[PDB]
């Protein structure tokens, strides 16, 4: 709702929309998102996902045409230490305590080195 | 000769009382019918029995051609350490000390030195492996000796479903009879089958087993 | 065929700390492993969550963990999430689980169960090792598969070893073989319709076989069982539709111990 | 030698971290300040070195201090040191967890709570619904998503929860995976149970008549275990 | 309704009625004297916490919408030691109290519109 | 087969179809960002695999002879 509604107000006001999309598939996968979208101009972070829960079948709108995506630094290059930190730097852009039981479950990532 | 001693031996034995699961089945009214029953005994013969009895029987026949007494008791060891239903493994236990002690006593003949010297070391010989390892000594072929063993239990296990479900003879006659073809495939599996499926958990049956001991009146002992 | 950079390994060590409570003495985890600070409920035992950084395994996994509880130490390992097996296509999935308890140690290692998914290979080899004081509440969950999509025994191969040895001496041995073409694992031997299967083992836990029965037959939708291992230590095996009913089994039975 | 800010801001944390140490020869305890130096300085030394991996430096910050070298209260204080160290193959966040154990003897800012369990969502009464989640992925439902416009992968009498959201913690959330059925306990949406967003269901005020509006609209949008009948009466405004 | 630990609980939303806190190293106690929040109402900023598109931030506000509310704070004041939301509005202390949706939850004034 | 696509012609031709006659003719893919706009509203939108299900239910709506859409449709929250 939120991205129809968003999407319909910058066709009105010719301005850009970004999105990063739902982590935990709450109100629907990728291909929900999509709809929603409904084949309008977005520009996508963190294409490859990022660990969401739309990964890594997200990374299937970088080949649609009225996607632009885009993709973070701490990805690229993929290298030997990569991986190591990426749980750290999700909890705490998140805002999910690591002295929390609940709060640690729920960071769940579906990131892949592949 | 040979085949009459063995049958001799697995009469004082065998028949001289064990469910395995099949009262707790009956008693759970899972086994009913001769078609329920067939597709028990199949299920039983193809995971426990095959997993458990035979494998380790043609595991320690193969130990026993190589003279390995720390395998063969390892081989036990593994096999009590995994057998984890009380009523299951106190079945086996007494099985193969009734075999022992049939050897010993009744067969008046020479048995064989390892055989002596591993009935004399043991602590836990379960009724499979103490077979392999007789046969082995006795010079028996090892496809016979497993599908001789087989079919005793088969007859044993058809014989106390038609004493508990109860079915009539004829149905046990054609359960025996029905169960020819999974004989030689079970045997053929057992050709190649090792040490690694040694002891295979079997779920359902282990927890039947294991109610067994909770169950209300035990016309069997396990 | 590694698709991580590093080998994933996961050293543990744990001790009693300074103000009493039980902490992370040493540590070393690579990808997809990782370790955080111990959780301490107000009233049970710290709890260790073994996080792990992916949707799951996949083929050419191959997990190394290495736990190490110190003498009085009263831990509960849990995981973060349903353990999933993926697709292995050619290859497997392997993980390699050594822990070691110390004297007078409690160890309740409970893990979220395993659900294997079709063409699923899976190769796990659990191996503890405890003193005579250390007690250890072990479990393991299978699920035949995604059961609501009907996904049921469509995996290649799950193949789980457990040994457990007390004083270095062998008390309890596993081998969990589920090979649908093979056999048919829904016979009325192996699950007989059911698709959770729950192995725990008590070992020198203070909780009586009719205690651990009566819990057993008061769980509601479970087909369940508790014997005797010969080291005399209590085996449970139980049998049920959906995971909640053996996850509240195991939770009564964990609670029943422990509040002893 | 062309220096960024950040490089000049390296420089200082440092020779922090260089006097953390010197104090530290010297005897003297380290407080909070000098610790999370201690720490951070020997993690960029042994990054630039690049002898270690990230992972054998976050193992390695945990053994740098005993708890006879700092303060009392400076472990209870530092929970957790994050320093951005640059290694052969790059910048790389390194974080340390609890990097000293606690004494126990004073906690700075230590909390005294009652033996008193809280009651949230009082004078709800909460219902119980089975979620079978049908799809391929993990779902996670916050406390207060509206339950009915979940996720249309999950399958559940979604009648039975119209208006309805988690009876969880607010700000937890509960996961059903693949295949996984569940449990769940729903209490009613409370205020003015307006339900606006989420997947545009209801966009109104949630009762009974705007129930089978939602109900057909979850029917039409493919949303699984919505039931509403083959015979559905329009209305003006829907 | 449910019941969960005081300890999860204070480390999910911090200290409520009755609950203790040293300040700094010092020996002084301070005791939350009242709370404003509705227990299980709690506003919480996340990956999938409260504070989200029509679950605690209005989407049909008031027309005083604060321009920022800080979230569970313990107010330490000469008026009273208490926990609550703090809203701001224009440069000024717009509201304190429980904040977030009328639209979805329970004892919300105007001017504490998320 | 002819969503997404236009008449391989020269620019500013056209092709004539007769009553009852049956003519084969050859399409190309819609070129540039292939946002279709206009013509019947069929699609108003990016031309994908996603808009030619909505475009196809539409058709088949409207009584466009040829197309075929599923029975069992499921709406998209935006179509």
């Amino acid at each position: 709702s939120a991205i129809n509604h968003a999407l319909d107000v910058a066709d009105k006001y010719d301005v850009q929309v970004a999105i990063h999309t739902d982590t935990l598939n709450e109100a629907g996968c990728v291909e929900d998102t999509m709809a929603a979208i409904a084949g309008r101009t977005m520009h996508t972070f963190h294409t490859e996902g990022a660990g969401g829960g739309h990964a890594p079948d997200i990374i299937k709108v970088a080949g649609e045409h009225n996607i632009l995506p885009a993709s973070t630094n701490p990805t690229i290059p993929f290298t030997v230490n990569t991986e190591a930190e990426h749980m750290d730097m999700l909890m705490v852009c998140h805002h999910l305590d690591k002295s929390i039981k609940e709060d640690v479950q729920f960071a769940d990532s579906r990131i892949r080195p592949q | 000769d040979n085949e009459f001693l063995i049958l001799q031996v697995n009469d004082a034995v065998f028949p001289i009382t064990h469910s395995f699961g099949l009262e707790t089945y009956i008693q759970q009214k899972k086994v009913t019918n001769k078609e329920s029953a067939l597709e028990y005994l199949k299920a039983n013969l193809s995971s426990q029995f095959l997993y458990t009895e035979m494998l380790s029987l043609k595991l320690t026949y193969e130990s026993a051609l190589q003279q390995d007494l720390k395998k063969i008791l390892g081989v036990e060891e593994v096999i009590m350490l995994s057998t984890s239903p009380m009523e299951l493994r106190l079945a086996n236990q007494k099985l193969g000390n009734r075999f022992i002690k049939t050897l010993q006593a009744m067969n008046e003949l020479d048995m064989g030195e390892f055989f002596n010297a591993y009935a004399q070391k043991t602590k836990d010989p379960t009724h499979a492996t103490s077979y392999g390892v007789f046969a082995a000594s006795l010079g028996i072929e090892l496809k016979k000796a497993l599908a001789h063993y087989l079919d005793a239990q088969t007859s044993n296990m058809v014989i106390n479903c038609v004493k508990s479900v109860p079915l009539s003879q004829n149905d046990g006659q054609k359960i025996l009879l029905s169960l020819q073809s999974p004989f030689n495939q079970l045997i053929e599996k057992t050709l190649e089958l090792d040490e690694s499926h040694l002891c295979t958990a079997s779920v359902q049956n282990d927890i039947k087993a294991m109610q067994h001991e909770s169950l209300y009146s035990r016309l069997y002992m396990s | 065929m590694n698709t991580y950079a590093q080998e994933s390994k996961l050293r543990l060590k744990t001790k009693i700390g300074a103000d009493g409570r039980c902490v992370i003495e040493d540590n070393f985890f690579t990808p997809p492993f990782k370790l955080m600070a111990p959780f301490y409920p107000k009233d049970d035992l710290a709890e260790i969550m073994l996080l792990a950084v992916s949707p799951g395994m996949m083929r050419g996994d191959a997990q190394d963990v290495q736990l190490n509880i110190g003498p009085n130490c009263k831990l509960r390992i849990t995981s973060q999430s349903f353990e999933k097996i993926h697709n292995t296509e050619d290859g497997f999935a392997s993980r390699d689980m050594h822990i070691v308890v110390g004297e007078n140690a409690f160890l309740d290692f409970a893990p979220f169960p395993l659900i294997p998914f079709e063409n699923a290979h899976f190769k796990g080899n659990t191996t503890i090792s405890l003193r005579s004081s250390s007690q250890l509440l072990y479990s393991a969950i299978i699920v035949a598969g995604r059961v609501a999509r009907n996904e049921l025994f469509k995996f290649n191969r799950l193949h789980t070893k457990i040994s457990i040895l007390q004083d270095e001496k062998p008390i309890y041995y596993d081998n969990t073989i589920l090979d649908p073409k093979t056999t048919d694992l829904n016979n009325m031997c192996m699950f007989d319709g059911y698709t959770h299967y729950l192995n725990l083992v008590l070992v020198n836990c203070p909780i009586e076989l009719s205690g651990v029965r009566e819990c057993i037959e008061e769980s509601e939708g479970v087909d369940g069982a508790v014997s005797e291992t010969a080291s005399s230590h209590l085996c449970v095996k139980a049998l049920a539709k959906g995971s909640e009913p053996l996850l509240h089994l195991r939770e009564k039975i964990a609670r029943l111990v422990t509040q002893t | 030698m062309k220096l960024t800010p950040k490089e000049l801001d390296k420089l200082m944390l440092h020779y922090a971290g260089e006097l953390a140490k010197k104090r530290k020869e010297k005897g003297i305890k380290l407080n909070y300040v000098e610790a999370v130096a201690l720490i951070s300085a020997h993690i960029m030394e042994e990054a630039r070195a690049g002898k270690k991996t990230a992972a054998e430096l976050m193992q390695e910050g945990r053994t740098l201090l005993k708890p006879d070298d700092v303060m009392d209260g400076v472990a209870s204080m530092i929970h957790e040191v994050g320093i951005e160290a640059m290694f052969p193959d790059g910048t790389k966040l390194v974080t340390v967890h609890t990097p000293i154990e606690a004494n126990g003897k004073l906690v700075p800012g230590e909390l005294f709570l009652k033996n008193e369990d809280i009651t949230i969502n009082e004078g709800k009464k909460a219902v119980s619904v089975k979620v079978k989640n049908v799809g391929d992925r993990p779902v996670q439902i916050g406390s207060h998503f509206h339950f009915f416009e979940v996720n249309r992968c999950l399958d559940f009498d979604r009648e039975k929860t119209f208006g309805k959201r988690l009876d969880i913690a607010s700000g937890t959330a509960v996961r059903f995976e693949p295949g996984e059925e569940k449990s769940v306990e729903l209490i009613d949406i409370g205020g003015n149970r307006r339900i606006f967003g989420f997947n545009a269901l209801v966009d109104r005020q949630a009762d009974n008549e705007s129930k089978k509006i939602a109900l057909h609209r979850a029917k039409e949008r493919g949303f699984h275990g919505a039931k509403s009948d083959d015979n559905y009466v329009k209305t003006i405004k829907e | 309704m449910k019941k969960i630990s005081r300890k999860e609980y204070v480390s999910m939303y911090g200290p409520t009625t009755g609950d203790k806190v040293r300040l700094g190293d010092t020996d002084l106690i301070a005791e939350v004297e009242h709370d404003y929040t509705i227990y299980g109402e709690e506003l919480k900023f996340g990956g999938g916490k409260t504070l989200r598109e029509g679950m605690s931030q209005s989407n049909n506000p008031s027309k005083e919408e604060l321009d920022l509310i800080i979230t569970n704070a313990l107010i330490v004041d000469y008026t009273g030691i208490y926990k609550a939301d703090i809203g701001i509005k224009d440069g000024k202390i717009a509201g304190i109290g429980k904040g977030g949706n009328k639209d979805m939850q329970d004892g919300v004034k105007n001017n504490l519109s998320v």
